[PDB]
């Protein structure tokens, strides 16, 4: 009377036995990417910065990030089978990728020791996996460095923390607790995965989604930016800038034909595929849209200040692209910069407001080499690539000179989570009580004061650990004071 | 199926006879002495939750095993059946009862019977037909919200609109002027102002009426029975239709059909059978327990008085209006009929047994059953509404299918040996199994009612890919049991099971139980007559049991499909991995003394219990750079110590003229012992709860002090830190720690009365939970000033501190509040269940016509009266937290019986 | 909308 | 019933359902196959027909020879079908082909779906006629509806 | 019924097409019986036709 | 070709049924099985697992009821590539295929 | 292949 059942669907873990096998759980791990590093997950970075204010329709789902609510952002989000979102949420999917990825990039390498593959040709496509893995390994610990260690210019902080980075595990080990290593141990496991794929990545990009080497070199020009290797970022920079020429666009309306396509832009180094029917997803908590039969109509629950309409030139693309003057159908602008990839659609009439997951486009390249470039001296190379990016977009610039290397990456990446980040490297505190709200819209974006200061070096800047972490182990040292 | 040694309840039919809810278990609230039986949610669709004596487990299930008429069921199948078919339910709650069992009588076993008809010589008919009305118990929680100005002023002033504005500014066109959005649409285009208002100032609105109604419940059921020589029927065929109170539509029916025959074919063969099965449509309301802007309870309090979902005749309009909006807002009546909904289930028990007595004293007898339920269930979104994003159609079919079957042959061979050394030896087998399943398909771009076929869809980025879900499991389970017997005063049964489950892995599916425990007859030994008392027996009893209802496949290591392209397939890490999972065990010790008085017209129980659960099955939470969520192990104990006891009465006062009597009680302490990685507490994350080894489960949140009169702000207890009490005002993580309540009520039980007359007939049962409290979420919004400005909120947030006003206790406007004290609330309770008023027809009164000979007359009342602690609604529907809340319902029904 | 202002999830039903 | 001896009311009802399931599958890997790669269809059928046939006879002599017997009725019979089918394709393995682990873009399908539905409103008496014990007469005569005609 | 389903032409919207002629005055097919029989038995009623 | 494309079947059927009856009240009951296999090598079959249970009463002189209930389980496979011409299967291919 | 050399077609089932 035999009674063991095992279920439809699921199939067990088992080590490599075949190239065939490799080549899917590698999907599954690029599969498992695409809900990860993903847009979405960047928008809370994005609105604690200082350049939103809430609007009368938020139901305090962005206000605690907006207004610093720090009672909130203690404990917040979810990571359970139900929803995934919020602090929490981005605490564990980056988890989750450095984990699989671990098993992907380790299973791999026992696969070669073993001899498990037939040929020459399935070994070397088996080694530029095992490089692939490593870049991605890579991504996980820095993107949860990014927002759960302090940067180097910290004033109070919890007994112990200040030169930490988090738990730092190099294998599939999901039975682990242990407590976080230092800053310095990560900072060379980040860098050296980098590089150890590097010398192993071929020299030109095979596909726009898998990790590539050109992708490699552009990771890490970012990162050591934000440590401020200046040196070194411009020298990685340097290896891809020139690969991916930027858009060329005679007018507003061009423009946004090509930087909303996925497929034709060609400025994206690494994204993550995409079809209507799998790999799209809306993405509309900046700009409220909502599709009304053929149009589209606007109801956000932040807009932003007027400081931030008027870094953008009236003729510069960006300012009815990624910014849009939609709010209250005209009166006020919108960061408009996810608002659709049209191949998405189900019906070409109709909007459904679906993009995809960019990894990397060369317009961060520019601005990484600019500002890396003015702190190393080297200007010739430093208004070459500043008025070119600049001018392609419509407005070029007057001056080449770190002030204005800080306005235009800011008008190039809003929406993309990067201003809270460099507002900590430019030694900019909030100010949020400070600045005025777009005119147009009264009644309707309103100034609501902070609940908590953000004057330079404060801990706040930095994430704290989930409480699921903090309960299950008291081994951890947390971050915050409070 | 009760033993000797253990402790045992049993309900008659009197009790599970119309209460108009499909939830039957709702009748026992407050009915056996340690079942503690909660529904928490007010939609005909619910069923309620049971804990027999303790919580059992932190991870696997606590609720008891539900038995009818010997094969396994559900508390949703249950539901399918007409009650008037139900003859007694039995709770067995100690260990010594249930010992012939293994699924998870760790949490006792509940037994019901069905009626089989007397044998007699002529046959019975009888005929039910009853009429009634879901209303709505609590109104207190608007009794005091902010009007349609009033809280204008309240916005204004915190200039929730604008810097500097005032009150008719924000008002004069800023949202009076949203007209604008109605002359957009065709149908309202020149109808506002007409016959439709969607904003006003002036005549606030009744948002409760807007939301919820009085909804008609019916049913009827007709009966016959009746016997021969040696063969018996019970037939009974009925229907049942309950409406949800909430206009948010939801609603429950059954139409009930059953067969039950048993019959002696000679003096060494007997055989029985009893068929049932029913055809029920079940629609369930699910906005509520989520907060969405004007929905739900949480929306009869939130949403401003100044926008008015009603034309100019006080109808419901088909769509109301709030600021700042694209799309005008749909009404529940108008949404309800843009988005149909229906289900139908077809279901099948069938039931047989066959008793084989060969030689005097042993009696084979073998059983099978099997349970057949068909569910199908379609959806639609209706294209072309204006007010909807796109005007293209959609339709979603689903096929469930749902096969267990069980058996269950024994064979016991009782005899004595002596005259006073009796015996039976009892022993069989048991083979449950289980087969599941679910399809579904949908379809999208429709442009045309009458053209809506599944297969008439787009054909593109219009495909859909369909759904699919398998489970299965299975049980193998050997038994054995003997009782003893020496004279007539002293009882010995000792018992010992094998059970297997398929839930479990390959080298740890089996497990062994045994039970032991005994009687003692004092009155028929040691005082074998007496002036007083009538009977008087001291049993005790102790087990160990095991506990297996988790999922099917939580033991393997497993690996799923995650698509990258659609090219090729790729492969994901999907469950974590078990190889040691096994059984949950436990272990009852009762100690029990029954008795009865004046001519066994006056008893009462008393029953003691150690309940200790080893070997524990917990969730166990993982830590998130594991990179999975949970995963079950055996990890971790806990006991649950506690006593309860019944008594019934009887006080009547004439010889016509009865009056009863009956009272309920238990108190159960919990207690945890060792938890998961090591710990000893472990805070449930956003949820104010602690598991900690030191006592039982309790809240964990911060002592709330007040505000500091000097500056408006909020204070906070420090936790350990005394004055020669300190509070601070800067909130921390750390200002966190266990309070001494507890999350399950620890006291449960309810009392009964009872009267008469010649005829007349009054009763009423109350029922109470006390030690029960919940954090009511909602005043998370309706109660604060830092936030949710848009949203109605208590009419105490006019005297926040300022300058110029400072002697009161409400915080200073800009500040949110946390999940502190200011939210724990009592919500503890005695409800008024059942109220009836019977009237049996004179007898005397069916002379000469010899068609009828019985009649009766209701007019019943359930929840009819509550006593409110808690401050929202109702105090039952929650437990943890109470959110956008389905109140529970209060009921008038009228019924008529017809006997012949 | 969607108001999760807190939204403290249920952790025992 | 049979209230006063000659008529005999009877109330007659019944139910028919029938819950088909069907399953199939184009196994995956096979080197014999013009692709290797698997699919899986599922469907799911439904039928109910309900009747309804209640007749009232009263039989009653009236001589030694002279029988009789009058019964009439009515029968309303009535009927509801259905069908539901889904398919997915491109599956790699055995233990991987639940209709949602399919291929995404072009693999995609459409469901099926069919509905049907009749009914049949009759009326009806019957006589029958005695004349000692050797003839016998009985006359009768129907009204039949049906939902298949306008 | 005269009858119309769908055709679709595009993916972007639906077309129709004619599906079945039709036929108002479809009613009853009406046949009719005459039977004329003879039985008996002989022998002991063990004997029939 | 005949033996390639045709098969002996096993064909198997059990029943157990009760009758009896008492003062005014009857009933029948049945259970049983049914199980056939096709003999033609492409896969056909039919299989039934049977329950009845009916039942009559007189109540009293003056009503009197009844009821009937029956049903099953079944597993029907129909082979279908028969009354079509297709290369090598079915009669028309015991006869036409090459030796 | 599928020969319908010829495969007159059935006009009474
Ligand atoms: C597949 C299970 C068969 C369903 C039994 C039908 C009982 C319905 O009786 C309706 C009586 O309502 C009046
Ligand atoms: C009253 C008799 C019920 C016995 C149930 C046994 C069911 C046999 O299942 C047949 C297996 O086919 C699936």
């Amino acid at each position: 009377c035999e009674l063991d059942r095992d279920p439809e669907g699921k199939d067990f873990q088992q080590p490599y036995t075949s190239f065939v096998q490799t080549k899917q759980n590698r999907d599954g791990l690029y599969a498992l990417l695409r809900n990860t590093e993903n847009p979405r997950m960047h928008f809370y970075q994005e609105l604690q910065s200082d350049m939103y204010c809430t609007t009368i329709t938020d139901g305090n789902s962005l206000a605690p990030f907006v207004n610093w609510d720090l009672g909130i952002l203690n404990d917040h989000g979810r990571a359970d089978e139900d929803e995934v979102s919020g602090i929490a949420g981005y605490y564990f999917v980056y988890n989750r990728l450095n984990q699989q990825a671990n098993a992907f990039v380790n299973n791999t390498e026992a696969a070669l020791q073993n001899q498990v593959y037939k040929n020459s040709t399935e070994i070397a496509n088996a080694k530029s996996f095992l490089a692939e893995g490593k870049v991605l390994q890579a991504l996980a610990i820095w993107r949860l460095m990014d927002r759960f260690s302090f940067h180097e210019s910290v004033t109070e902080v919890n007994s112990g923390a200040k030169d930490l980075g988090v738990i730092l595990l190099k294998e599939y080990n999901p039975g682990y607790i242990g407590p976080r290593a230092t800053k310095a141990q990560c900072y060379d496991y980040i860098l050296s995965r980098l590089s150890e794929a590097i010398e192993v990545l071929p020299e030109n990009r095979e596909s726009v989604l898998y990790v590539s080497r050109d992708y490699a070199y552009a990771l890490r020009a970012r990162i050591y930016l934000a440590l401020g290797e200046y040196g070194k970022a411009a020298a990685d920079a340097k290896m891809v800038v020139d690969k991916y020429p930027l858009i060329g666009a005679a007018d507003a309306s061009e423009f946004e034909n090509i930087y909303r396509s996925d497929a034709n832009n060609p400025e994206i180094i690494f994204r993550g595929f995409a079809s209507a029917t799998l790999g799209s997803f809306t993405a509309t908590t900046l700009n409220g849209a909502a599709p009304a039969g053929k149009d589209i109509k606007y109801n956000p629950s932040a807009v932003p200040f007027q400081w931030v309409v008027d870094l953008y030139e009236n003729e510069d693309f960006r300012k009815s692209v990624y910014i849009a003057k939609v709010v209250k159908k005209d009166k006020g602008y919108l960061v408009n910069k996810f608002l659709e990839d049209k191949a998405y659609r189900d019906v070409q009439d109709k909007p459904n407001l679906k993009v995809g997951a960019r990894y990397f486009s060369v317009a961060e390249v520019y601005l990484i080499l600019v500002e890396s470039a003015l702190q190393t001296g080297d200007t010739p190379t430093a208004e070459k690539y500043l008025k070119a990016l600049s001018k392609a977009r419509g407005a070029e610039v007057s001056v080449v000179n770190m002030e204005a290397l800080q306005a235009e990456r800011t008008r190039e990446l809003i929406g993309e989570g990067s201003r809270l980040r460099d507002m900590v490297r430019w030694s900019i505190p909030n100010n949020h009580d400070a600045f005025e709200t777009q005119p147009g819209l009264e009644g309707f974006a309103n100034t609501t004061p902070l609940k908590a200061q953000a004057p330079v070096g404060f801990y706040a800047y930095t994430w704290e650990f989930p409480q699921r972490d903090r309960q299950t182990n008291p081994q951890l040292i947390k971050n915050w004071p409070i | 199926l009760s033993t000797v040694s253990g402790s045992v309840a049993k309900v008659s039919s009197e009790k599970l006879a119309e209460k108009p809810v499909a939830n039957i278990m709702d009748a026992l609230q407050g009915q056996v002495a340690g079942m503690q039986v909660m529904t928490t949610s007010g939609d005909p669709t619910a069923v309620a939750s049971v804990e027999i004596h303790g919580t059992g487990s932190l991870g696997a299930s606590s609720a008891p095993l539900y038995i009818v008429d010997g094969m396994q069921t559900s508390l949703d199948v249950v539901a399918t059946m007409n009650p008037n078919d139900f003859e007694s339910m039995s709770v067995l709650k100690d260990a010594s009862a249930t010992s012939i069992y293994g699924a998870r009588a760790a949490n006792g076993v509940v037994f019901i019977q069905t009626k089989k008809g007397k044998m007699s010589e002529r046959g019975r008919i009888t005929f039910n037909a009853s009429y009634g009305i879901s209303q709505i118990l609590n109104t207190k929680p608007l009794d005091n919200m902010m009007t349609g100005d009033e809280l204008l002023d309240f916005q204004v002033k915190a200039g929730f609109w604008g810097n500097n504005q005032t009150v008719q500014k924000v008002k004069d066109m800023i949202l009076a002027g949203a007209e604008d959005l109605y002359g957009n649409y065709d149908s309202l285009k020149d109808e506002y102002g007409k016959t439709l208002f969607p904003v006003d100032f002036n005549h606030d609105a009744d948002w409760l009426k807007a939301l919820f109604k009085t909804a008609p419940t019916s049913q009827g059921d007709i009966s016959f029975s009746g016997g021969s020589q040696g063969t018996s029927y019970y037939a009974s065929i009925g229907y049942f239709d309950q409406e949800g109170m909430a206009r948010e539509p939801a609603n429950f029916k059954r139409y009930s059909g059953r067969l039950n025959f048993e019959s002696r074919i000679n003096e060494w063969l007997k055989v029985g059978a009893n068929l049932s099965g029913a055809i029920a449509n079940r629609r369930s309301a699910d906005y509520f327990g989520k907060y969405y802007m004007g929905s739900g309870t949480f929306g009869v309090l939130t949403m401003p008085r100044y926008y008015n979902p009603f034309d100019v005749n006080g109808d419901l309009a088909d769509v109301y209006y709030m600021y700042g909006a694209t799309r005008p807002s749909m009404t529940e009546p108008y949404f309800a009929k843009m988005r149909p909904f229906s289900s139908e289930s077809h279901q099948a028990n069938v039931n047989g047994f066959a008793q084989i007595t060969p030689i005097k004293g042993l009696t084979l007898k073998a059983q099978a059953g099997v349970d057949i339920t068909n569910t199908r269930t379609s959806s639609k979104r209706m294209p072309n509404n204006p007010y909807d994003s796109t005007p293209l159609g959609e339709r979603r079919e689903r096929a469930y299918r749902d096969v267990s079957k069980s058996f269950t042959n024994t064979a016991e061979y009782k005899f004595s040996i002596d005259e006073k050394h009796d015996l039976t030896a009892l022993m069989g087998h048991e083979y449950i199994e289980y087969e599941g399943d679910v399809i579904g398909a949908s379809s999208k771009g429709f442009e045309s009612d009458k053209l809506m076929l599944l297969s008439q869809g787009k054909t593109g980025n219009s495909l859909s890919l369909p759904e699919h879900r398998v489970a299965e499991y299975a049980y193998l389970s050997f038994f054995s049991r003997f009782n003893y017997g020496f004279d007539k005063w002293m009882y010995i049964d000792f018992s010992v099971r094998n059970d297997q489950s398929s839930r479990f892995g390959s080298n740890n599916r089996s497990a062994w139980f045994y039970s032991v425990g005994g009687m003692f007859d004092i009155y028929n030994k040691f005082i074998q007559e007496s002036n007083w008392l009538s009977d008087l027996r001291l049993k005790m009893s102790y087990g160990t049991t095991g506990n297996s209802e988790i999922g099917n496949y939580n033991h393997q290591a497993l690996v799923t499909v995650n698509n990258y392209t659609e090219d090729a397939m790729g492969l994901s890490i999907s469950t974590a991995g078990n190889p040691d999972l096994s059984w949950e065990k436990q272990s009852q010790f009762n100690f029990g003394l029954a008795a009865g008085a004046f001519n066994n017209r006056l008893s009462a129980e008393v029953d003691f219990y150690v309940r200790t659960t080893n070997d524990m099955l917990i969730d166990v939470p993982m830590p998130y750079i594991s990179g999975f969520f949970s995963q079950y192990q055996n990890v971790g104990s806990m006991k649950n110590t506690g006593v309860d006891l019944s008594l019934k009465g009887t006080i009547y006062q004439n010889k016509d003229w009865n009056v009863y009597a009956s009272a309920n009680f238990n108190y159960n302490r919990q207690e945890i012992t060792k938890l998961f990685f090591g710990l000893n507490k472990y805070m449930l994350p956003n949820t104010g709860t602690i598991w900690e080894i030191g006592y039982p489960n309790s809240f964990y949140m911060a002592e709330y002090a007040g505000i500091d009169k000097k500056t408006g702000k909020q204070l906070w207890y420090v936790p350990g830190q005394v004055d020669a009490k300190v509070t601070t005002s800067q909130y921390s993580a750390d200002l966190e720690t266990r309070i001494d309540k507890s999350v399950t009520p620890p006291i449960t039980g309810g009392f009964s009365l009872g009267a008469s007359w010649k005829g007349l007939s009054l009763d009423a049962d109350f029922a109470y939970i006390v030690g029960k409290w919940m954090i009511n979420n909602d005043r998370y919004f309706t109660e604060n000033g830092g936030g949710l400005m848009q949203l109605n909120k208590d009419k105490m947030l006019l005297n926040a501190w300022t300058e110029d006003n400072k002697e009161t206790d409400v915080p200073k406007l800009g500040q949110s509040p946390q999940f502190d004290t200011h939210l724990l609330e009592n919500a503890s309770f005695l409800r008024l269940k059942n109220l009836k008023l019977t009237y049996v027809l004179p007898n005397s009164l069916f002379a000469g016509q010899n068609v009828i000979g019985g009649a009766r007359v209701y007019l019943m009342a359930r929840n009819l009266l509550t006593v409110t602690k808690y401050k929202g609604f109702d105090p039952e529907a929650g437990g943890n937290v109470g959110k956008n809340q389905y109140p529970n319902s209060k009921q008038y029904v009228a019924g008529i019986q017809l006997s012949f | 909308a969607s108001t999760t202002g807190g939204n403290s999830q249920r952790g025992s039903g």
